[PDB]
């Protein structure tokens, strides 16, 4: 989770695109994205956007997931501890 | 014989247009030889006079050099905050070109249109009247006023319904002094500094002064990113704290060329008393919902631009619809061609208009994205 | 390195932006396949 | 006569003195070619946009390695084929335009087209008939004939906007669309907009709209606009600028730009709030398409 | 039904004219009247009230330029900024309400109109030149109130017109009457060029008074007001032109002025040179 957090702006965006790309390159597989919390797991986006460099990288997650050809071959196990705290849109079915 | 030899001239006249041809080649080399030797100029800003002699300045990408003016530069115009060209190795000022794209300057600047009709929604009975007299005196005559001794009052207040005074007429008011205005909306004021929209606010003035004609209009005041931040933990009122500073720009610091800065805007949800007071806001001019009768004269200015069967009875559908819009009756205008639309009629005939209304009728019933009151 | 982004008619002048630098205009090195280089395949082109 | 055939062997003479001086036109020219081609080649050439065009013929470049240059000499192009906002050639050290070069556009924008092609149906949405007649009205419309519109004088909006909670489907609606009928689609959404150097997102949206310009019947989908279009962020010194500044080039495309309807733009957010008044503005995004939580009817209809 | 009323009352309009050729003052102006009070809520149409501007024109007539009757016309007109629709007519009315305060003579109440006559504006390079025609009556009215620097300003406005119409005498005064001015004005760098600008015009050559007039416009060493007065006996009555002269030395309000001014602007010169 940490990992996805990066210093530059959108540059944890672009892995998220990677870890989806390197997912499709092989044929099944599962990707668990544990402490679903420290990857942005919520959208509040206040006028601060504190968290904007986060909030889209959770973007980014959740439009690779679904939406316009989703997975293909993907499946996707995350667990939370709290799950209230998820955003409603990675909520979602579909995505999960 | 003779004319065979004069065709045989005009032959050799083509082969000149040829060489006079290749002799143009030879020219656009010359200039392509020449155009080689100059180097360029990095782009850069002055910051300040250092001296005659040297001129502080940054270039644009970041490092900044002390500069020395070169021949004629015109030192006079080559005041701090104008575009300058530097050498490329002896950096110093070669010449003084000011470019600027100002985007966000742009939106500051005469982004604004002014509605060229002067009754788009009709309801003139005060916006022709009260809100031209009031403008116009100073306008006219700000000598006039000074003679009474009275600051020419600096804006007047548009409270009204939502829409039917607030998306038209807005623009209708720069046709009735027939200029320009600038739309004081402040979403491009307020960017990345609370306290930088005043600031801002101060250069759209000087813009105002520019025209003594063009008249500010702070249209959708309230309006910015998001919504307007009141007194908070998080965010307070710093849009309060703005119109405090609006005040004391309008009168006294900034007030030339007879521009009145008129807060015509509804949008506010609070209006501040001492604004009120006679100066900041000498009158408040209040916009009213249309007379039905109003609206059917609304309706024909819409049908204006309306190809239609002939056959149409606008009262009958302004009857069918009380919209109470001026947005809304021009809906019923555009849903009626939508109609026309269906059926292929380039025409549109009264119950096309009448189906729309009925459309609209609903929409009158249910609204959303509404949370601006005058006072 | 750099990363190829196109490819023209003749000769192929492919242009390269570098990675932070610029877009170069450079053309394949004489000791090279014109086939084996490819548009929108990462290159590497000698300073000098 | 003869004195006429004795003038016209002069201008032959003279002829024969042109194509020599043609020859060493050729060779002036051919000089400043060979140099066109090595700097061309040579690693400073930084072919990149000009910014702005000046006369006394002029020109501002703004090099990928993000400076900018004024020349005093327009460059070896010519100043009237030069466009401001077009890729032009700058010299190695001197930094003038060579050669404008061939027109390019970035690789993440071809990519976004549906070359494939979506496999959906408008019958297969159920419940969200009213907003789906909406959403025909907004594209089909002006992707069909637009006489009926031109007779009556009213013009189909440019730039939908699809609203909804997550579960409906704003996405269903899009993917049917472009399913049903053909017209270039894009994906497209915030997060693949925003790139880390500053304006390259603004790049993108940019050859985005190109893009959309080039192919007559165009449709854009950017699903998540909320992310491009954040509340503008008030964050003094240090922020994301460059968000914003793509935001800007979606707002520059849609205000006083595309009065033609040949290109139209499908917009999608869960969240309507977070989106700025200004992409909406008062026609930038003028179509609204709320997508209402299922009805008691649809539901059993979508099960 | 109100649309019904303001027919009647258009049809009034033209009965109160034919009534006002037809009877004596007292019932026209009381039939004027009548109406007037009925369409005091209706605006102006056409000469709804501009009819009742004229029957206090009339009415100044009848009270032979009583000055509460010029009042009267002065404050309807002042009423009347935007009541008629059109707007090349209203706007000589406005300029009939300013010649009723020169009337006055009072100089400055012509000035407390001239403020809204400041609001006019653009009479000239109208289409038509009908307000070119109106123009010349605005500029026609300022002279005392004018200074002698804006005299001229206003003079060579109206020079255009007659130099149209090509004139003996009046457009040689058009061309002359900015001329004079220089005589009656004091010194000063917009002075000078004016001067110069004015001076070698073709038609102002023609004129013998431009050749007298040139000596102030060159430094021309110092010229005695005692010979001035044998080379400018002909302004006082040329017998052949004279058509400006009024804006010399007329008489007495306007001509014995301009005569003290002569002479203060020619001992000025003395003292400059
Ligand atoms: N009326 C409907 N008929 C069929 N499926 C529907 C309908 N409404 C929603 N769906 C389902 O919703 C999903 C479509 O994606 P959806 O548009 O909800 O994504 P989203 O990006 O979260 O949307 P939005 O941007 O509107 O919040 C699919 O699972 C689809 O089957």
């Amino acid at each position: 989770g940490s990992e996805l957090v990066q210093k530059y702006v959108g540059e944890g965006a672009r892995m998220v695109r990677e870890l989806f790309e390197m997912a499709r390159t092989k044929k099944a597989c599962l990707i668990f994205f544990d402490e679903i919390d420290a990857i942005g797991g919520a959208r509040f986006d206040d006028g601060a956007g504190g968290d904007n460099e986060v909030q889209r990288t959770m973007l980014e997650l959740i439009n690779q997931l679904d939406g316009f050809d989703p997975r293909g071959n993907i499946k996707v196990l995350m667990a939370t501890n709290r799950p209230d705290t998820l955003d409603p849109a990675l909520m979602r079915p579909g995505r999960l | 014989k003779l004319l065979e030899h004069k065709e045989i001239d005009g032959r050799l006249k083509e082969l000149r247009e040829q060489l006079k041809e290749l002799t143009k080649q030879y020219e656009k080399s010359e200039n392509d030889l020449k155009a080689l030797q100059s180097v360029g100029q990095i782009v850069g800003e002055v910051l300040k006079q250092l001296t005659e002699e040297k001129f502080i300045v940054k270039a644009t990408n970041g490092p900044r050099y002390v500069v020395g003016c070169r021949r004629q530069l015109d030192k006079s115009k080559l005041k701090p905050g104008t575009r300058v060209a530097l050498d490329m190795t002896t950096l110093t000022i070669m010449r003084y070109l000011p470019r600027e794209v100002d985007p966000l300057v742009y939106n500051m600047s005469h982004e604004d249109p002014g509605n060229v009709s002067y009754s788009e929604i009709g309801g003139l009975s005060e916006q022709i009247r009260e809100l031209r007299e009031v403008i116009e005196l100073p306008l006219t005559n700000p000598e006039l006023f000074q003679r009474v001794g009275i600051i020419p009052p600096k804006g007047c207040l548009l409270y009204g319904p939502p829409g039917t005074g607030k998306t038209l007429l807005a623009r209708a008011v720069a046709s009735q002094l027939d200029c320009n205005f600038l739309k004081v909306v402040s979403s491009s004021i307020v960017d990345k500094y609370i306290g930088e929209s005043a600031r801002l606010i101060r250069e759209m003035f000087n813009y105002a002064r520019d025209h003594q004609p063009c008249i500010i209009f702070m249209d959708e005041i309230d309006a910015i990113g998001g919504r307007r931040f009141s007194e908070g933990t998080s965010a307070d009122r710093e849009i309060q704290r703005t119109l405090m500073e609006l005040l004391n720009q309008m009168d006294g610091f900034d007030t030339l060329h007879r521009v009145k800065m008129i807060m015509a805007t509804n949008r506010p949800d609070t209006l501040d008393p001492a604004l009120l007071r006679p100066g900041r806001l000498d009158r408040k001019i209040h916009i009213d919902l249309p007379n039905e009768q109003a609206r059917l004269d609304i309706l024909k200015i819409h049908a204006g631009p309306i190809t239609k069967h002939g056959e149409i009875d606008y009262e009958a559908i302004v009857k069918l619809s009380d919209g109470f819009n001026g947005a809304d009756l021009r809906n019923v205008c555009t849903e009626a061609g939508m109609f026309a639309i269906r059926a292929d009629h380039d025409f549109v005939v009264q119950e096309d208009f009448m189906k729309a209304v009925r459309k609209v009728a609903d929409s009158k019933k249910l609204e959303s994205k509404l949370d601006y009151k005058p006072v | 390195c750099t990363k190829i982004i196109n490819a023209d008619s003749e000769d192929p002048k492919y242009i390269i932006n570098v990675k932070q630098f610029a877009k170069f205009v450079v053309d394949l090195s004489d000791q090279v396949a014109p086939t084996d280089i490819e548009e929108g395949m990462r290159v590497g082109v000698d300073r000098n | 006569r003869t004195r006429l055939l004795d003038s016209e062997i002069k201008i032959m003479k003279s002829e024969v003195l042109r194509v020599t001086h043609e020859l060493q036109a050729m060779k002036d020219k051919i000089k400043e070619n060979s140099e066109k081609i090595k700097v061309n080649k040579t690693l400073p050439y930084l072919v990149s946009n000009v910014i702005e065009l000046l006369d006394v013929k002029c020109a501002v470049i703004k090099t990928s390695t993000r400076q900018t240059y004024f020349l005093p000499v327009i460059g070896l192009v010519d100043a009237e084929k030069l466009k401001p906002g077009d890729l032009v050639g700058v010299n190695k050290d001197s930094y003038l335009i060579l050669e404008t070069l061939p027109t390019e556009y970035d690789s993440r924008v071809k990519a976004m087209e549906v070359d494939e092609r979506p496999t959906e149906q408008y019958s297969d949405i159920g419940g969200l008939d009213k907003q789906i007649q909406e959403l025909v009205e907004a594209i089909v419309l002006p992707m069909n004939h637009k006489e009926k519109f031109e007779n009556l004088g009213i013009q189909p909006p440019k730039g939908v906007l699809m609203y909804g909670p997550p579960g409906t489907g704003k996405t269903l609606l899009a993917r049917a669309c472009a399913a049903q009928t053909k017209a270039t689609f894009l994906k497209l959404a915030g997060p693949q907009l925003v790139q880390m150097f500053i304006g390259d997102g603004a790049k993108l949206v940019r050859d985005a709209f190109a893009l959309a310009k080039e192919k007559a019947p165009s449709i854009i989908f950017i699903d998540e606009l909320d992310a491009i279009g954040t509340k503008r962020f008030d964050s003094e010194k240090a922020g994301d600028r460059e968000v914003q500044r793509t935001m800007l080039e979606l707002l520059n495309q849609l205000d006083g730009f595309q009065p033609n309807t040949q290109v139209k733009v499908i917009a999608a957010t869960n969240r309507v709030d977070i989106l700025d008044p200004a992409l909406l503005r008062s026609g930038r995004l003028d179509r609204k398409i709320e997508f209402p939580m299922p009805n008691e009817e649809a539901r059993a209809r979508i099960m | 039904r109100r649309s019904q009323l303001k027919q009647a009352v258009a049809k009034m309009v033209q009965q109160c004219c034919t009534y006002v050729e037809e009877i004596t003052d007292l019932p026209i102006k009381l039939r004027l009247i009548d109406t007037l009070r009925m369409v005091t809520e209706g605006k102006i149409y056409v000469e709804i009230e501009r009819a009742r501007l004229t029957k206090t024109l009339a009415t100044i007539k009848e009270q032979n330029g009583d000055v509460k009757e010029a009042a009267s016309i002065l404050q309807e007109l002042q009423v009347e900024t935007y009541g008629s629709m059109e707007k090349k007519e209203r706007v000589e009315f406005i300029l009939e309400q300013m010649r009723l305060c020169l009337a006055v003579k009072d100089y400055i109440r012509t000035q407390i109109i001239s403020k809204k006559i400041n609001t006019k504006f653009f009479q000239e390079e109208n289409t038509e030149k009908l307000k070119l025609k109106y123009y010349n009556l605005m500029i026609q009215l300022d002279q005392h109130e004018g200074s002698y620097l804006s005299i001229c300003k206003h003079y060579r406005a109206i020079y255009d017109t007659p130099c149209i119409q090509a004139e003996s005498e009046k457009w040689q005064q058009a061309l002359k009457s900015v001329v004079l001015y220089v005589i009656l004005a004091p010194f000063d760098n917009e002075q000078s060029d004016l001067v110069h600008r004015i001076s070698g015009d073709k038609k102002l050559e023609e004129i013998p008074k431009y050749k007298d007039l040139l000596k102030l416009f060159t430094t021309m060493e110092l010229m005695r007001w005692s010979t001035l007065v044998e080379d400018y006996g002909m302004e006082l009555r040329k017998g052949s032109l004279e058509s400006p002269a009024t804006d010399v030395f007329g008489s007495t309000e306007e001509g014995e002025k301009r005569w003290k001014d002569l002479k203060n602007r020619v001992v000025e010169h003395n003292i400059r040179i």
